[PDB]
């Protein structure tokens, strides 16, 4: 899949696997079950991108009116804004992705709606709606306001092959921003907002240091 | 009810908004009971919603302009001048707890099953009559009127009359449900509601806080 | 109307300039509806853009001149030599809001299809006439007066007339846009329109569009 798929993004360039990863046998699972994570991780690293993409950008410039948001600055780095955040906030964040995670791992769920685990013939990305949730959901995360739900069959594929590019090149972008924030002058052109001095891999830095290190 | 019967009424109501159940609590089966007393329970909840807050638009009025009985001791402790919702807060504990008790003697005299089916109706989940209340026939002690027509009007009255009145009620409760609320949220934040700038009297306490003294905390007692 | 009928109704408007859509919004399907239905909601997004445009270009000229009623209080007691922006932005909060409440229910009015469809219509991107502004007879109370000629000049006009009109009310909208457009310009950043440098558009110093 992953050559075809491959050449949809980029016929010119075809396939350019250099380390061979999708040949590696991931945890043993067989090299299907390695082409189904890989394309779920890169599809989930670019969702994740681009938006933190375009939160950063936003969060550079503007901040909510009301606490605990409005104390912030937006004339620092976006992540010292992370790290100022309560701790109960991080956690919380934290929580509310690993709902959305393990409510996206859950098997009975998108096989309810249609859909096998992602390295098993499950296609990347599949996002399952709310409704094995146990008291009122008034939205879904993918189309909340049912607006496409409707979509066109080939849109449905050239959106995914769009999504896979836009997501690479929001990989790039974010961590760009990353590399200019803790060391300045690491992307030129760059040099012109924020430069924070910290891990920023580290959630709860500001809140503890774990023991051992 | 079923959601058609919804449907109906909702046309009956304003035909040209129609039914609009944006969020689904008329499919939401709520305690596991079928939709169609689900159905009954949100239409009763619409329809005291409604009568509740009709009732609290007069008597925010009739409070905020110091309309009080004059033979009676509590009103007269109470300071004139404060606004509607701290001439709430105002009054002592013991009439508070009365008149949420009364209340409550009332809505169990209302969802009693022997009371309803002795009078004929059902209740509300039970495919009977939303937003009827019993009278008092089955009462251990006797009393002199009931709740609803306390009086005789409307006891040979026809049934278009009694559903263009029911029509009514639900519109005018959705209505001062929005009513109510614009005087509560104007006193507690003002220039929320644009139109009464400088009508509604300003108010810090939280309307939704009954008692004076937290009963959960530490009560009060006479 | 389908996009065949969009490229004639586009030469009818102008012969020369034709079909002239660079973006192709016209074939799209907005929400996912159907392509009559996004020209339909173009259709009435231009019309009615037009409709405010050309009102707008009216208002902005005599809100300029200061010509204000002799009956009313509110205006004659605003200050004068305001441009129309400082006009509208000292008009009292509450005038603002009885103004745009009532272009809710206008809204609301026009977008209801139980009304069209009790006056031989339908919503316009389910297939009707793009702009057409349903009467009053459905009200709670029976107001005289029905927005769209209320007096009663055009019972009478042909259809061929009326279509010329609507093809009229498109251009000339088009343009009123602009017009209105370029007066706030000038307002704003100076020496954007370059002719009303001389008339004096009375400058203004905030963003018109943030009530
Ligand atoms: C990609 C993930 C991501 C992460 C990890 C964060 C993290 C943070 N954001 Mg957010 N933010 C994001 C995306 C993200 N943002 C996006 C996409 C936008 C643009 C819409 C913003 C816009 C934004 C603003 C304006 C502010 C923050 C702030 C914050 C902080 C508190 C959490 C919060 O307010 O949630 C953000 C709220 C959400 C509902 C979640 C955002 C992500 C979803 C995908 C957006 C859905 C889009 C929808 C049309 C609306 C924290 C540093 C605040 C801050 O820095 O305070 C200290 C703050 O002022 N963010
Ligand atoms: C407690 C919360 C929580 C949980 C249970 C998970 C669980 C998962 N995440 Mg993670 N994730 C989290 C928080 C969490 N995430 C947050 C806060 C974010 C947003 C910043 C992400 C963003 C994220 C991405 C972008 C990806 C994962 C992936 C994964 C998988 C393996 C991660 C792993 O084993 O790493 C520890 C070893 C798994 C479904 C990967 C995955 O599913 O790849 C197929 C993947 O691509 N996560
Ligand atoms: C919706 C509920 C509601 C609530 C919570 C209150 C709360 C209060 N009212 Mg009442 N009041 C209401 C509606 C309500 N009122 C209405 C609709 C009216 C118009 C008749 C009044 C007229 C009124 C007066 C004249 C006075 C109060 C006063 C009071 C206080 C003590 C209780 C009392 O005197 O009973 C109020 C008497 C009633 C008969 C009950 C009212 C509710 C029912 C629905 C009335 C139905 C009409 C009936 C035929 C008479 C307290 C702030 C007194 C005060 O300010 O003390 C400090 C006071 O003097 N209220
Ligand atoms: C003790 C008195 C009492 C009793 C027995 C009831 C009984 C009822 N009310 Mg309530 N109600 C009361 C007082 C009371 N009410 C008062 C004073 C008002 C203001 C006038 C209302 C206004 C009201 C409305 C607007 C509605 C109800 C509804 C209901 C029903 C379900 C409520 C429920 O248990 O959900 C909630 C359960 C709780 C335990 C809530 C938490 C209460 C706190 C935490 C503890 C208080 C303890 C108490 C005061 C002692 C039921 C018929 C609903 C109905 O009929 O739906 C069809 C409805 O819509 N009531
Ligand atoms: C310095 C130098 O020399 O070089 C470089 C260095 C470096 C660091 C790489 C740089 C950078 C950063 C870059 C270029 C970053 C790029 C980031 C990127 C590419 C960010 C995409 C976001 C997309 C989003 C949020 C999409 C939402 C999409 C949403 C919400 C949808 O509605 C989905 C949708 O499918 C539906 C459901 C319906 C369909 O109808 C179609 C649509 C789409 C509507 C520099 C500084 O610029 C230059
Ligand atoms: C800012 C300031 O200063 O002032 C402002 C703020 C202030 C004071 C707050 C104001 C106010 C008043 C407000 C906003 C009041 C809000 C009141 C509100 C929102 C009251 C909810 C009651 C819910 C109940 C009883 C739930 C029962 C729950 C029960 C019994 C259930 O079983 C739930 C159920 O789910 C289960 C468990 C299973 C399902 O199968 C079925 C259902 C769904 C039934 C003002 C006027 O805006 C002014
Ligand atoms: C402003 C001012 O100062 O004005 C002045 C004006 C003026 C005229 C000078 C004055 C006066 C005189 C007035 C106003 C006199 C009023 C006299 C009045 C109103 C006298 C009622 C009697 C009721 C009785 C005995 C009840 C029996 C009750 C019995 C037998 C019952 O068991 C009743 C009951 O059986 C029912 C009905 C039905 C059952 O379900 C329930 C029960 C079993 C409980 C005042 C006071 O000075 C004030
Ligand atoms: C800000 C902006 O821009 O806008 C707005 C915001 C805001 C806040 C909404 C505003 C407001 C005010 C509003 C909309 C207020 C609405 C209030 C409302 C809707 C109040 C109904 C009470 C009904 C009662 C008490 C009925 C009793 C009826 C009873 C007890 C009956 O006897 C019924 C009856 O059937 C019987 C049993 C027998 C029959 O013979 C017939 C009759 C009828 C006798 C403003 C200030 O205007 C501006
Ligand atoms: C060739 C070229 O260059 O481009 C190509 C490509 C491109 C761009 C894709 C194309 C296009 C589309 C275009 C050009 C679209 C333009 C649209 C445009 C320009 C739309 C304006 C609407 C204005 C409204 C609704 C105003 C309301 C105004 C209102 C309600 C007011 O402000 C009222 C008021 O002011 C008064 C009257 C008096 C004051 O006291 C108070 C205020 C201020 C409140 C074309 C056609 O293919 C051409
Ligand atoms: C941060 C969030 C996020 C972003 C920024 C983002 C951006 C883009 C862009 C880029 C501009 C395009 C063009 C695009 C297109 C499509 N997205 Mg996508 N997307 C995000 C999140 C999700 C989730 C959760 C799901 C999802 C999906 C689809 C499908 C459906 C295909 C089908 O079902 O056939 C299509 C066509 C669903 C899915 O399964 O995709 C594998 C799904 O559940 N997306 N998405
Ligand atoms: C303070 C509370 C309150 C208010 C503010 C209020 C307002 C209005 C309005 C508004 C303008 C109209 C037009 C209206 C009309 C009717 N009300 Mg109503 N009402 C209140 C309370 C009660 C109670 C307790 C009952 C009741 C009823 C009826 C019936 C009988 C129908 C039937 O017998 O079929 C009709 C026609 C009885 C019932 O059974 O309603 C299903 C009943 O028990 N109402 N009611
Ligand atoms: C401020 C707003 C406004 C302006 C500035 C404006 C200007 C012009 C001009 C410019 C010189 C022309 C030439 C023109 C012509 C026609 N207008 Mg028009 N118009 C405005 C508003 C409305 C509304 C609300 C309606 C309407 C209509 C018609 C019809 C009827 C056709 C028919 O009955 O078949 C014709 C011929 C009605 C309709 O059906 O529009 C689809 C209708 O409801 N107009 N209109």
């Amino acid at each position: 899949a992953l050559p075809e798929l491959s050449k949809k993004l980029n016929p010119v360039l075809g396939y350019w696997d250099p380390l061979n990863l999708a040949e590696l046998n991931f945890w043993g699972a067989g090299d299907d079950a390695t082409v189904g994570f890989l394309r779920h991780a890169e599809i989930k690293h670019g969702r994740v991108a681009m938006a933190a993409f375009v939160g950063y950008c936003v969060q550079s410039n503007v901040h909510f009116p009301w606490a605990p948001f409005n104390s912030i600055p937006t004339n620092i780095a976006p992540a010292e804004q992370w790290a100022q955040l309560p701790e109960a906030a991080k956690w919380q964040i934290i929580l509310f992705v690993g709902f959305l995670e393990v409510y996206s791992e859950h098997s009975f769920i998108l096989e309810k709606y249609g859909q096998k685990h992602y390295m098993k013939g499950g296609k990347p990305g599949f996002f399952p709606d709310f409704d094995t949730m146990v008291h009122p959901v008034p939205l879904n995360l993918w189309d909340p306001l049912k607006a496409y739900k409707g979509a066109s069959a080939e849109r449905k594929a050239d959106g995914l092959l769009k999504e896979v590019n836009n997501g690479r090149l929001a990989m790039i972008g974010i961590m760009g921003f990353c590399a200019e924030a803790r060391v300045p002058g690491a992307v030129p052109a760059l040099s012109n907002i924020a430069h924070y001095a910290g891990d920023p891999m580290a959630p709860f830095a500001a809140n503890f240091h774990l023991p051992g290190f | 009810e079923t959601k058609a019967d919804l449907e109906a009424l909702a046309k009956d109501l304003n035909p040209a908004v129609g039914f609009w159940d944006p969020l689904a609590l008329s499919d939401y089966s709520f305690w596991g009971t079928s939709q169609e007393a689900t159905i009954g329970f949100l239409r009763e909840a619409e329809i005291k919603h409604g009568r509740i807050a009709m009732a609290g638009f007069v008597g925010y009025i009739v409070h905020s302009n110091d309309i009080r009985w004059t033979f009676d001791k509590v009103a007269a402790s109470v300071p004139t001048g404060l606004p509607a919702p701290a001439v709430w807060d105002a009054i002592p504990d013991i009439a508070k707890w009365q008149i949420i008790l009364f209340v409550g003697v009332m809505e169990s005299w209302r969802e009693n099953k022997v009371v309803l089916e002795a009078e004929g109706q059902k209740h509300y989940m039970s495919g009977g009559k939303p937003g009827y209340f019993p009278s008092f026939d089955l009462l251990p002690h006797p009393v002199p009127f009931p709740l609803f027509d306390p009086f005789g009007i409307s006891k040979r009255a026809t049934e278009e009359k009694k559903a263009k009145g029911r029509l009514a009620e639900i519109n005018n409760g959705r209505l001062a449900m929005i009513g109510l609320f614009g005087f509560l949220s104007e006193a507690t934040v003002p220039g929320s509601v644009p139109f009464l700038k400088g009508v509604v009297p300003a108010y810090t306490g939280e309307v939704m806080a009954p008692f004076t003294q937290n009963i959960f905390t530490a009560p009060t007692a006479l | 109307m389908d996009k065949s009928g969009l490229e004639g109704f586009a030469k009818e408007l102008n012969p020369v300039v034709g079909y002239w859509d660079p973006l192709n919004l016209s074939n799209g399907e907005f929400w996912g509806d159907s392509n009559s239905a996004t020209i339909g909601f173009l259709r009435e997004s231009e019309i009615k853009h037009g409709r405010v445009a050309m009102a707008g270009f009216v208002g902005y000229i005599v809100h300029a001149n200061d010509i204000r009623f002799p009956w009313d209080k509110v205006a004659m007691a605003a200050p004068k030599g305001l441009s129309p922006q400082e006009l509208w932005d000292v008009t009292p909060e509450a005038a603002k809001w009885q103004i745009i409440l009532t272009i809710a229910f206008l809204e609301f009015w026009r977008e209801n299809s139980y009304i069209l469809s009790k006056e031989g219509e339908q919503h316009y991107m389910r297939g009707g006439k793009p702009g057409y502004f349903p009467t009053f007879s459905e009200l709670p109370h029976p107001v005289p007066f029905n927005l769209f000629d209320p007096f009663g000049f055009s019972k009478n006009a042909s259809p061929e007339k009326k279509a010329k009109g609507l093809l009229a009310e498109v251009n000339n909208g088009r343009l009123a846009m602009i017009g209105l457009m370029g007066f706030l310009s000038e307002a704003k950043v100076p020496g954007s329109v370059p002719a009303l440098a001389n008339v004096g558009i009375r400058p203004y110093a905030g963003e018109v569009m943030a009530p």
